[PDB]
């Protein structure tokens, strides 16, 4: 299963990087850079920026993505399944 | 010579609001 495996790894990689971000060392490491307020950090916010997005959009379709003879009824899940996605 | 499984499906969905 690439694409669910996919994903949710997407998810839980991004939120542990966006709190390897957010932390308190990282804090204290940005206002230190902060005391020269030359170019980078611009740039970080808007890497910080990209972090966030995709770190809630992906929680979101984990959440949403949570013989053969008598195993079509399943198939009728699956059209619910995009019936309700 | 499956009334109870759709309502149960979107009971899950519900669910997962």
């Amino acid at each position: 299963l690439t694409e669910l495996n996919f994903w949710s790894e997407r998810a839980a990689n991004l939120n542990s990087i966006h709190e390897q971000l957010t932390s308190e060392k990282t804090q204290k490491v940005v206002k230190v850079l902060e005391l020269a307020k030359s170019t980078y950090y611009p740039a970080f916010q808007r890497l910080f920026r990209e972090v966030e997005a995709a770190q809630q959009e992906a929680n979101d379709n984990v959440k949403f993505l949570k013989l053969v003879d008598l195993f079509k009824p399943i198939m009728h899940t699956l059209m619910l399944i995009w019936k309700h996605s | 010579k499956t009334e109870e499984q759709l309502k149960a499906l979107e009971d899950e969905f519900f669910k997962t609001t």
